[PDB]
RNA sequence: ACCGCUGAAAGCAUCUAAGCGGGAAACCUUCUCCAAGAUCAGGUUUCUCACCCACUUGGUGGGAUAAGGCCCCCCGCAGA
RNA sequence: CUCGAUGUCGGCUCGUCGCAUCCUGGGGCUGGAGCAGGUCCCAAGGGUUGGGCUGUUCGCCCAUUAAAGCGGCACGCGAGC
């Protein structure tokens, strides 16, 4: 949550966000890799942002 | 004043207000004052 | 402009007025101050006036007290206070090497005059605050000068705190307001004060001049 | 209806909104304003003032009607500025000038002296009467109230200060 | 093993915030999570991390006029009686950083650790701070959108 | 508590909704006393302002001093 | 709850808190002329006596007083009496 927030995005679509793009990363990992390669952090927000719908407050 | 939890009109020419959040009868009659309390 | 001195208790006596009637007074020698060190509110943060008062052998003052004494052109004394006064006009009227003597105060002023009460040592709540204690017969088993119930019961189940209880009593500051300024004599450096005044006789002893006169 | 009427300028030598403030000047001085902000005021073909609004509000339609009469009495505060007639009833009971002050005798053991205030003219016409006299309706009206209670209200006798033609009501007594 | 800080890792900043115009809650929650250290993703509960927060313009801070009137602050002396109260709006003429910095003190852990963090908190009541020998970056509340 | 001033919503009126006053042994200052262990441990000043050895060279461990203090000693109207 | 013990009335000593105020302080109304009051509103800073009778609490009485307030705290307080 800390490490998303520095990437503009909360930890709530975050969830979603890479549910919906099929990255089955758990969190012991998802905030190790938050620490030792911010870069690569980034890269999986970036997968998590797009496969976000287009309106997140639209019904299903 | 009158401090009753009722308070009411008496006579024709008693007005019924509200300043400060409390309930009030105004008058000229000076025995016709009440609040509520 | 309160005005303020330091002396020295030197006992009572008593004297009689104009209409004949008895005096008790007490003599301060309100002895030659010296100024030393002056509190601006720009250097120090508040405004006040020291004062030096009492004779003293200079082998008797160490080296960093000399060195105080030193920054003021004077020579060190015994004593060391401060006059504290208001925020406006500090030192308009004071200057650090001036004498200050007795006779700033008229005859007919009122002075608060402020000293260290006398040591009463360890005592019990009959003479420290004033109880009764209980009867000295009909049964009544070695509680004579004891004080008592010391509070409730399991509601609270403590004491509360100021509670007056046996204790060192004494060697206290404390001011006596509005006494009446009978004679100052400035042959001898003595203002003659109607009443009593807090310390021993050889006590030190700081003279202001009343706010509520 | 009150708002609802563009204010005139009698003489209003200088009747200037400067961003959400509002100043007159005319025979007599000058006064100072500040209407609150959701409540506009505007300007007539001849540069008389006009008040507006945001439409159909509770907070929004009293404070019209309140900050259109708060600006008339600044073009009428300074033109045709604010007297209240005060009489003095009672026997034994007088006032008299002493400086700009206004001394009383009310049946007490020393003389009531009212200093005048800034802005604020005593005056007057008789023993028993005088006016306060000004140019702002709130200042003397609070001058007029605080002489109008230097003597506890007398429902038997009637003495004390009063206002002009006003009817103070009255007990039966003994 | 996951990450646990050493002694030795933690960098700390200064930040300054001003508080014009800002409610006296939204203020003491951005201080308080930058005085632990909330926003950096080497957060351990039991290190001081976090950085050094300083509160200028604490005479200016959005409390509501009947908050002002009406919201209490109680003192207890532990003698009898010792129920001593102000209001906030007195207090606000006398004390203005105590009133933003009791608001921060409630919001942090009640712990012993807490008693270091709110060492690297600075108020002071004007727009002028004795800081300038640091480089306080300015601080400004965001709130992501979602 | 109560008494008002100006003033709408509500063409009048209204102590109130914007705003401004009066007002008690209660509250806060002012009076007296404690008070920087107030760990945010404060301020203004003055004094000393100096050696020597060992070492695994360490914000090391000793030793000897300065200003200063303490114990001893003569006492106190200070005091278990 | 407590029976492998939680000492019960009054007084004494020392208290502390509440306000539903007895006095002192500020008000409204009055069938308030004045002086005295009646009734309500605000107010807990300080004050609030000595005796006779009774184990008494309470109560009555005597002489005063600005007044001789009402309650809570194991009907406060027996490792205090
Ligand atoms: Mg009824
Ligand atoms: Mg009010
Ligand atoms: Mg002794
Ligand atoms: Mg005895
Ligand atoms: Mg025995
Ligand atoms: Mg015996
Ligand atoms: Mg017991
Ligand atoms: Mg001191
Ligand atoms: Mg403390
Ligand atoms: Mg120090
Ligand atoms: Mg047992
Ligand atoms: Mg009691
Ligand atoms: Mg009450
Ligand atoms: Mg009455
Ligand atoms: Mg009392
Ligand atoms: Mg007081
Ligand atoms: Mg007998
Ligand atoms: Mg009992
Ligand atoms: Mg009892
Ligand atoms: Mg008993
Ligand atoms: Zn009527």
């Amino acid at each position: 949550n800390a490490a998303a927030r520095l990437n503009d995005i909360t930890y709530n679509r975050l969830i979603q966000g890479l549910k919906a793009a099929g990255v089955e990363v758990d969190r012991k990992n998802l905030a190790d890799i938050a620490i030792s390669d911010p870069a690569a952090f980034t890269a999986l927000v970036d997968v998590a942002r797009a496969a976000l719908p287009e309106d997140v407050n639209a019904p299903s | 004043v009158k401090v009753n939890p009722s308070v009411k009109p008496i006579c024709d020419k008693c007005r019924l207000i509200r300043r400060h959040g409390r309930v009030m009868v105004i008058c000229s009659d000076p025995r016709h004052k009440q609040r509520q309390g | 402009a309160r005005k303020g001195i330091l002396g020295t208790k030197l006992g009572m006596t008593q004297v009689f007025d104009e209409s004949n009637r008895v005096v008790p007074v007490t003599v301060v020698k309100a002895g030659p101050n010296v100024v030393t060190r002056i509190r601006t509110p720009e250097r120090d943060g508040y405004s006040a006036v020291q004062l030096a008062y009492g004779e003293i052998s200079p082998r008797k003052v160490n080296k960093p007290l000399t060195g105080q004494y030193t920054a003021a052109g004077v020579n060190p004394r015994r004593y060391l206070a401060e006059l504290r006064l208001d925020d406006s006009d500090a030192a308009t009227e004071y200057q650090v090497g001036q004498e200050l003597t007795a006779e700033i105060f008229a005859d007919g002023s009122y002075v608060d005059v402020t000293g260290t009460s006398k040591g009463k040592g360890f005592a019990g709540t009959m003479k420290r605050h004033g109880f009764r204690g209980q009867g000295a017969s009909h049964g009544a088993q070695a509680v004579h000068r004891r004080p008592g119930s010391i509070g409730g019961c399991a509601t609270p189940a403590r004491v509360f705190k100021g509670t007056r209880m046996a204790g060192r009593m004494g060697n206290d500051r404390v001011t006596v307001l509005n006494l009446l300024v009978h004679k100052v004599d400035a042959e001898n450096g003595v203002l003659l004060i109607k009443g009593a005044v807090p310390g021993r006789t050889g006590g030190l002893v700081m003279v202001r001049s009343a706010i509520k006169r | 209806r009150i708002g609802k009427q563009p204010i005139p300028v009698p003489a209003g030598v200088d009747v200037t909104i400067e961003g959400q403030s509002i100043s007159v000047k005319g025979p007599k001085g000058t006064l100072g304003l500040t209407v609150a902000e959701p409540i506009k005021v505007a300007r007539n073909d001849d540069g008389a003032i006009v008040v507006t609004r945001p439409d159909d509000e509770r907070r929004n339609r009293s404070l019209h009607g309140l900050s259109r009469t708060l600006v008339s009495n600044l073009v009428t505060g300074v033109t045709q500025g604010y007297t209240t007639k005060m009489e003095i009833f009672g026997v034994g009971y007088r006032v008299q000038l002493k400086g700009s002050n206004l001394e009383f005798a009310l049946g007490y053991s020393h003389p009531v002296v009212i200093e005048a205030p800034e802005g604020i003219t005593f005056a007057v016409q008789a023993p028993t009467k005088f006016t306060v006299s000004g140019i702002d309706k709130q200042k003397v009206g609070q001058i007029a109230a605080n002489i109008r209670r230097l003597r506890r209200p007398d429902p038997y006798k009637g003495k004390g200060v009063r206002y002009e033609g006003e009817q103070i009501r009255r007990k039966v007594g003994k | 093993p996951t990450y646990a800080p050493k002694a030795g890792d933690t960098t700390r900043s200064w930040y300054v915030i001003d508080a014009t115009d800002v409610v006296l809650g939204r203020l003491a929650v951005a201080a308080a999570n930058l005085l632990r250290g909330k926003h950096k993703p080497t957060f351990a509960p039991n290190v001081d991390g976090g950085d050094f927060v300083i509160v200028i313009n604490a005479d200016k801070v959005a409390i509501s006029g009947d908050k002002l009137q009406h919201k209490m602050v109680y003192r207890h002396s532990g003698y009898p009686g010792g129920l001593h109260k102000r209001t906030i709006g007195e207090l606000m003429q006398r004390h203005p950083d105590r009133v933003v910095e009791k608001a921060i003190l409630g919001m942090l852990p009640k712990n012993r650790l807490s008693r270091q963090i709110q060492r690297k908190l600075r108020v002071y009541a004007g727009p002028e701070h004795p800081h300038s020998a640091q480089q306080p970056v300015p601080y400004e509340l965001k709130q992501v959108a979602q």
